[PDB]
């Protein structure tokens, strides 16, 4: 709501016309980056010992019995970012054009997408995939080379 | 023929128009075919 | 070589050897005959046509294809690429007493 | 509802209403087939468009020429099931009207000429079931409609041409439909220039020149003329006021008397508004203004005729005073401001050398045809024929419209040819986005981009059958006697329909479909790619067109790709879309007006969309009021965001018109990422039907509609009442009214059994439904391999947990029970056949006879008279299912097996075994065989026998067919006559047709009485060519290739069961692969004993995240709760009104549900049955947005009673006891696949090798060797292991020697190495050599 309200306001100084869009781009975009960090940690707290357990005393609380915690604990699965994709929000989004966009994500998998959300999930997702498929054959290109002179 | 008939006779019926026997139309008809390059892809795929 | 249908399989070699030994045949025997030099030159255009397209089909001229229109193998290409020997059959190799 | 749904309701979740039922789905195909088809008259298409096109066609004198008038196509002689039968391609046949016309050229025209008016057999056609398939000798077959560049105009400009300059260039591109190509460019030094179809260049100006024309009218054209005067000494000159604009004043601009400007002042737009205020063009000026100025037009003294100075010529002081002194106290002059008009044209024009139009037309001509000698019609005809001709070129007014478009103009259509006006308004505004004005266009935006569906290509086809046509049409034409050479003399079908074949069956869009699944079908319909001619290639193809465009939204599915190389290349389409007549798209929209949403629609495309604001249906309703939120998420522009609500055009209809359908059935993937979810829809087509249909309890809704749309299924065609059943083919009666009156209103479907899918897999039908029952129109009669109800089954729902256990799920690995296996459910069947021929030699015939030598009589056993299997037999790899035997020579040996069989002394063999055996490593079961025999080779005995078997199979079925029907109508014969007299047993006793004698009442009843004769004749004449044609059809035999005399065929059975490997997966990405089936008492448990059916590994989900698998666990254990309960409530036998109340209830829960029912509506078997139907578990519907939500989830579990954490303390197998902590439990839907290792895996000791290399083989197949690349190699070179490298080098693969020495070696026990030298090296020697070099080797 904070960030609707900031947002809100510098609409109304981009509608006045003092500041211009690019440096209005960059205060956006930051204070979106922002708010993923505040709700990175909000989530982190809230989870890694969100668990209280008494022992012979009062109240005391020490590192997590969830599942999902000491998946990322272990270094077993799983990470900070990715129970953030699932959990908080992730971050924001480079459509095809390698542009990055200015209106990050607001629910999560827990909540459910929206239409657009997924809908631009795909750019980046399908930008990565054909990166998958194709950049091997440098790989193995450059590797019988690099042999064949030596 | 075919414009006679509209559509394709017959080993018998041309063994009597051609005026020859059977034994040569289905003769020359096991003959009258060439070859098909080994290097051709089958494979649809360039694999094979 | 055969299949079933006594319907058989060929190279894309042997016609060239085929044109080639009948260009010498037609120059030869034109050359019984003492005729003009310039159906000699053509004739042995062609004759140096079909030799450098045997060394090198689709090197020089518009590529020389068959029925297939697909550009026909020279020797070269057989030496050659991946489907060339080294890389083909001489380093990768199928394999008995194997399996998957 | 209706009566099928009734039967089975699924639950939805859904609350925005839908306003649309969907379409039918491959109406594409179908339609572009009928377009091809459908006798146009006007708007000419496909065949009509063809003869339209091409005809009437004359000779070269002026008399006779060819006329089209009409055509029609046959009925096939084949039916659809004999051609599959058969293996033959379907097809109808093809009548045309033609009239050899001709003219008196005595006369003028004297048309009372010869005329053969007559019509014309050529060639049959392919045609289209009414699903959408070509069946191809046999094989259904698919092709698919692509895409491509859309013709016309293109313009754009690289970043970066040459590397001194770094800077941008700016280029067009055209085509037309039909003929050659053409394109202008700039360059860098300001200078238009041309190609046609990348030729090289050229100045444009010499193909202006080429057209007739002059540089006069040039200068007329491209600029102003801007006049002078020297009146007497001193320079004047008008001036409109807006050309010195933003420009520097070189002198002090004054006027009569009055300065506005000084020298080195800009001419500010104020100094232009006095200028214009105070009317003044003409200005005193110096003459020293002009010197640099370019006259504007050719000037001489009028004695001379001589040019004092030439146009397109800079201009002087010197020349200022010679004209002048020639007459010549004006002059026109060139306009020149790089801010207002600017200069390209006379730099182009001054670079044009050539100096005459006939210069022009021949470097045209030259260029056209380098080396070649130029004359005149040569260059003229050339240069008409490329662009002016109707023949060799054609716009496709398409292109004609686009072109109006792309100038603006008021019209649409005209020829396929240009005109002058066009080029040049394109030239014009070329140089105009030149100078900034306008753009170039843009790429992967869809109005760029155009279909091209079958009809479409079937025509091109066509017309260039045409054209092969006629070159040997004109020739016989001009050529040959007019008055007897018959239209059809010169006739040749034969290039036409070969191809026809050549299309059919070598393209890369004719193609074997994928029957393994009504999914798989469908979607391979819906799919759409770029490729082959006027296509692309992988290798040459890059990454911005696989990549996503904003305007793929709503017209395609972003989701479904291939997981391989065609990354973004293929893709299909999305769900509700449509075409642009043209081949581009549209879309529905909801018009939105005044706030108020226009529930009316408009197709939109993609163009008009970004000019209009859009809204989503994700908005909520201000209850028929506007939108509720002020800030509404609206969209524009190639863009959505957040405007107010009565400023809306449009919205939406639906939250999944984005989608494809095998993106639209996986619910709750919002929830969920996307990786997983494409490649969950790829193995979702994959799937298998098992061997019963088991439904989901998960859904989306609209599964219903692809099971029928397949018309893989029965349907009620015609509401009725069930008949006659059997276990292949059932009758109805259809209603009186669905009746129409014609016709008796009693169908038939005689259904399809055990069959082949394409893919090798089982196939049959079988009733869902009973007799003496009701039903509604367009119910379905019987399920399929996959299905249910009139619903999906492609899988099966059973019981999970989450959890590890001592590594056997360690890496996505999967472990099950054995209890599964006790009830075989995931058990399925496949099919093998096989085949052979009856040759004749060049010894003999090949002889097909049981009749063989030694014989291990244990597989003749199982063999007839004529050496065939009997029906019912089980059999493995080996075995002899066919005796056939060739025509043999003789031979010899040596004196060891001489002195061998003279001991034995067996004798008189001159014959060979040529007979068929199973596959070594196979068993399976008889079922089905079928012999061809040729028409005219005779019937061998059980030939006869099974044709005449089939004569009997199928008199009977006939038989059977016009016994009920003439049942049906001497129903009609009792029922009329009974009201007039009666002669209740006068009539019976005695014989039938000796009724025409009794009571009769004169007048009319005789009439009555010889109607009866007359439909007793036609029943029987009807049932007698009925016979005769079928009984013909049955007995002709086969047009066989020559020496082929006959040939058999067989077709297995064989089922598969379930083992360790055979992969596994659900909808979710959801992977897995099998180590292993466990005892049930080794199962982890409950409380109450049930144990479990899965176990998995929870590691992974929050890395990959389908967590709608969760959501669906939750539900999968609630929903067959409430089975229980009432499934005790059924054993236990409680009452109608307790499930009643409990059931109702239960539908009417959730929080705002779209749909709405009643139970108190039906009655009560009703109620018992789809009781009956829902005790396993109530199934649901999930919308894969609008789905429901966890409350939904936990209210449910609630009532269900269990924890609404849905996780449960459990005990141990092994040992009894509690685990640590609970775990999730519940159902899930799961799929198994092709990839199986029976079909995969592979071994190979020794066997065939190659031919020219002595090398073994690879494939399965032919028992293949495994290949090892040469990395592999590389390994061992880092290890050192020379002798097996040798080893493996040499003895396995190439050396002869090698490999002989090595297994006689290791019979004797001898582990020892030999090598030789690969035959691969000396080959290539040879190879070398004959390239005609010494290579050699240095011996030691």
């Amino acid at each position: 709501s904070e960030a609707e309200a900031e947002v809100a306001e510098i609409q109304e100084q981009f509608q006045s016309g003092l500041v211009t869009a690019g440096e209005r781009y960059n205060k956006v975009i930051d204070i979106w980056a922002a708010a993923n960090d505040r709700v990175s940690k909000a989530m982190m707290d809230n989870l890694q010992t969100e668990t209280v357990i008494n022992r012979d005393g009062q109240e005391e609380k020490q590192v997590s019995f969830n599942s999902i915690y000491m998946m990322a604990d272990s270094g077993a699965r799983g990470s900070a970012a990715q129970i953030r994709q699932l959990a908080g929000m992730r971050g924001l989004m480079a459509k095809p054009d390698g542009s990055i966009i200015e209106t990050p994500i607001t629910a999560n998998f827990r909540e459910g997408l929206n239409v657009l959300q997924y809908f631009i999930s795909t750019h980046g997702a399908r930008k990565g995939l054909a990166d998958t498929a194709l950049k091997t054959a440098n790989s193995g290109y450059l590797t019988r080379r690099l042999v064949d002179v030596a | 023929m075919l414009q006679e008939m509209g559509r394709e006779p017959t080993p018998e019926e041309l063994a009597e128009r051609m005026l020859m026997p059977e034994d040569k139309i289905r003769k020359v008809l096991k003959i009258a075919k060439e070859p098909i390059s080994m290097e051709t892809p089958i494979g649809d795929d360039e694999d094979s | 070589v055969p299949l079933d249908g006594g319907r058989f399989a060929t190279s894309d070699l042997n016609d060239l050897y085929r044109r080639v030994i009948n260009r010498n045949n037609r120059l030869k025997r034109l050359l019984d005959l003492a005729a003009p030099d310039i159906i000699v030159r053509n004739e042995k255009r062609m004759l140096q046509e079909a030799v450098d397209a045997l060394l090198d089909n689709g090197r020089r001229g518009r590529a020389i294809t068959g029925s297939n229109k697909r550009p026909l193998k020279s020797l070269a290409d057989m030496i050659k690429g991946k489907q060339g020997r080294f890389r083909q059959n001489l380093l990768g190799k199928r394999v008995d007493y194997s399996g998957r | 509802y209706s009566y099928t749904e009734k039967k089975r309701i699924r639950k939805d979740f859904g609350k925005r209403p839908q306003v649309l039922d969907v379409p039918y789905l491959l109406s594409i195909q179908l339609d572009s087939f009928q377009k091809f088809i459908e006798q146009d008259p006007e708007g000419q298409y496909g065949l009509e468009a063809a003869f339209r096109s091409v005809f009437p066609i004359q000779s070269y004198s002026g008399n006779s020429e060819l006329q089209y008038v009409s055509y029609r196509l046959g009925e096939p002689v084949f039916d659809v099931q004999e051609c599959q039968i058969r293996g033959v391609t379907y097809s109808a046949p093809l009548r045309v009207k033609l009239r050899l016309v001709i003219y008196e050229r005595e006369a003028p025209e004297g048309t009372v000429k010869d005329i053969k008016e007559q019509e014309v057999y050529m060639g049959e056609i392919p045609l289209m079931t009414d699903n959408g398939t070509f069946v191809i000798n046999g094989t259904e077959r698919v092709i698919v409609s692509q895409l491509h560049r859309s013709p016309g105009v293109f313009f754009d400009s690289d970043k970066g041409k040459t590397h001194s300059s770094g800077k941008v260039l700016y280029n067009a591109r055209i085509i037309p439909y039909r003929g050659s190509w053409l394109d202008f460019e700039f360059d860098p030094k300001d200078n238009l220039f041309v190609r046609i179809d990348r030729r090289r260049k050229l100045p444009a100006t010499i193909i202006l020149r080429a057209l007739n024309y002059t540089t006069e009218q040039i200068l007329d054209l491209f600029f102003e003329k801007v006049i002078f005067e020297i009146r007497d000494n001193k320079l004047q000159m008008e001036l409109v006021p807006e050309r010195l604009r933003g420009e520097t004043a070189s002198f002090d601009i004054e006027a009569n008397g009055k300065v506005y400007v000084e020298k080195g002042r800009r001419i500010t737009a104020r100094h232009i508004r006095q200028l214009e205020k105070d009317d003044v063009k003409l200005i005193e000026v110096p003459v020293e203004y002009i010197a640099g100025k370019v006259v504007a037009k050719d000037y001489i003294d009028e004695s001379t005729g001589e040019l004092i100075c030439a146009a397109n010529m800079e201009l002087s002081l010197d020349l200022l005073a010679k004209l002048s002194q020639s007459g010549h106290k004006r002059i026109e002059t060139l306009f020149t401001n790089d801010l207002d008009h600017g200069p390209y044209i006379s730099e182009t024009l001054r670079v044009d050398p050539t100096n005459d139009r006939l210069s022009a037309l021949v470097e045209i001509y030259r260029m056209m045809r380098p080396g070649e000698p130029p004359t005149r019609e040569a260059a003229e005809s050339l240069f008409e024929n490329l662009f002016f001709s109707e023949d060799r070129y054609d716009l496709s007014a398409v292109g004609r419209m686009k072109f109006n478009r792309s100038l603006l103009r008021e019209e649409i259509e005209g020829s396929g040819i240009l005109s002058k006006d066009d080029i040049i308004d394109v030239m014009k505004k070329l140089i105009d986005i030149r100078n900034g004005k306008g753009e170039v266009d843009d790429i992967d935006h869809l109005g760029n981009r155009r279909i091209r569906s079958v009809g479409e290509m079937a025509e091109n086809q066509f017309r260039v059958g045409l054209v092969r046509v006629e070159r040997a049409v004109k020739e016989r034409l001009s050529l040959g006697d007019l008055d007897t050479l018959m239209p059809q003399d010169m006739i040749n079908a034969k290039p036409i329909s070969a191809a026809v074949k050549e299309f059919f069956g070598s393209s890369q869009l004719s193609q074997f479909m994928d029957q393994n699944n009504p999914l798989s079908e469908i979607t391979h319909k819906r799919r759409i790619s770029a490729l082959g001619p006027g296509g692309l290639t992988r290798e040459r193809a890059g990454f911005e067109v696989r990549d996503v465009h904003p305007t793929h939204y709503g017209r395609v599915c972003p989701i479904e790709t291939p997981e391989g190389p065609n990354i973004g290349l293929i893709n299909s389409l999305s769900v509700y879309a449509q075409t642009n007549e043209y081949g581009f798209l549209e879309t529905p929209y909801r018009k939105v007006t005044d706030g108020v949403v226009t529930d009316e629609i408009h197709y939109l495309s993609a163009i008009e969309e970004g000019n209009y604001v859009i809204a989503q249906a994700n908005s909520n309703l201000d209850e028929e009021g506007h939108f509720v939120e002020d800030l509404v998420t609206c969209r524009s522009k190639g863009e959505s965001s957040l405007f107010s609500r009565d400023q809306v055009d449009y919205m939406d209809v639906s939250t999944q018109q984005v989608v494809s359908v095998g993106a639209s059935l996986i619910p709750f993937l919002e929830h969920d990422d996307a990786n997983r979810a494409l490649m969950g829809a790829n193995m979702q087509r994959q799937a298998v039907p098992t061997l019963r249909a088991d439904k989901p309890l998960v859904g989306t809704g609209m599964e219903r509609a692809v099971a029928v749309d397949s018309g893989v299924t029965a349907v009620a065609k015609r509401g009725g009442v069930v008949q006659y059943v059997d276990a292949s083919r059932i009758v109805i009666k259809v209603n009186e009214d669905e009746m129409y009156p014609g016709e008796a209103g009693i169908d038939i479907y005689n259904l399809t059994k055990y069959t082949r899918s394409n893919q090798n897999t089982c196939i049959n039908q079988m009733p869902c439904v009973s007799l003496g029952e009701p039903v509604e129109r367009g119910d379905v009669l019987a399920d399929g391999p996959s299905t249910d109800l009139g619903e999906l089954a492609l899988g099966q729902n059973m019981r999970v947990a989450f959890m590890p256990w001592n590594g056997y799920n360690f890496e996505d690995s999967i472990l099950v029970s054995e209890r599964v296996v006790q009830e075989d459910r995931f058990t399925t069947i496949h099919i093998q056949e096989l085949a052979c021929v009856s040759r004749d030699t060049k010894l003999g015939p090949e002889e097909i006879t049981a009749d063989i030598p030694n014989v291990g009589e244990a597989a003749l056993s199982k063999l007839d008279e004529s050496g065939i299997v009997y029906i019912g037999a089980e059999v493995t790899g080996g075995d002899i299912l066919v005796g056939k035997v060739t025509p043999k020579g003789e031979t010899q040996l040596t004196p060891e097996e001489k002195l061998l069989r003279a001991i034995f002394g067996e004798k008189a063999s001159d014959v060979k075994d040529s007979s068929l055996r199973v596959p070594n490593g196979v068993s399976g079961t008889v079922i089905d065989v079928q012999v061809f025999t040729r028409d005219g080779v005779e019937k061998d005995k059980r030939a006869l026998e099974i044709e005449e078997m089939q004569l009997k199979q199928a008199k009977k079925d006939l038989s059977e067919e016009l016994q009920i029907l003439e049942a049906g109508l001497f129903s009609r014969i009792r029922a009329v006559l009974v009201a007039g007299g009666v002669e209740a047993e006068k009539l019976d006793k005695l014989p039938r047709d000796r009724w025409l004698e009794l009571g009769l009442t004169d007048e009319e009843k005789q009439n009555q009485l010889e109607q009866l004769a007359e439909q007793y004749d036609e029943l029987k004449h009807e049932f007698e060519k009925k016979l005769e044609a079928k009984r013909r059809k049955i007995t002709q035999g086969d047009d066989l290739a020559p020496g082929v005399l006959k040939i058999v065929k067989v077709y297995l059975a064989v089922k598969r069961r379930i083992q360790p490997g055979d992969k596994m997966a659900g909808r979710h990405g959801n992977k897995g692969v099998i180590s292993k089936i466990n005892p049930i008492e080794d199962m982890p448990y409950d409380e109450n004993g049930t144990p479990v059916d899965i176990v998995l590994n929870p590691l992974g989900v929050p890395s990959r995240m389908n967590i709608g698998q969760i959501l669906e666990t939750h539900l999968g254990m609630a929903a067959k709760g409430i089975g229980d309960k009432i499934n005790a409530m059924l054993k236990q036998q409680q009452e109608v009104a307790k499930l009643r109340e409990f059931i109702q209830r239960a539908y009417d829960l959730g929080a705002d549900v779209r749909q709405k029912v009643d139970l108190s509506t039906f009655s009560d078997e009703e109620v018992m049955r789809l009781a009956e139907n829902l005790r396993k578990g109530m199934p649901i519907a999930t919308p894969v947005f609008d789905g429901a939500k966890e409350a939904e989830i936990k209210e449910l579990l609630k009532l269900g009673d269990l924890p609404t954490s849905g996780q449960i303390r459990l005990y141990d197998g092994r040992t009894g006891e509690q685990f640590e902590r609970p775990v999730t439990v519940g159902y899930m839907y799961m799929l198994k696949l092709n990839h199986l290792v029976d079909d995969k895996m592979h071994a190979r000791s020794t066997g065939s090798y190659s031919l020219v290399t002595q090398q073994p083989l690879g494939g399965k197949a032919q028992f293949g060797g495994q290949r090892f690349g040469e990395m592999e190699v590389w390994a061992l070179e880092a290890y050192g292991a020379a002798y097996t490298l040798q080893e493996m080098l040499t003895v396995k693969s190439d050396d002869v020697n090698g490999r002989t020495k090595m297994y006689k070696n290791i019979v004797d026990g001898n582990h020892q190495m030999e090598p030789g030298m690969p035959e691969s090296f000396n080959v290539l020697l040879k190879e070398i050599r004959s390239l005609g070099i010494n290579i050699e080797l240095e011996d030691e």
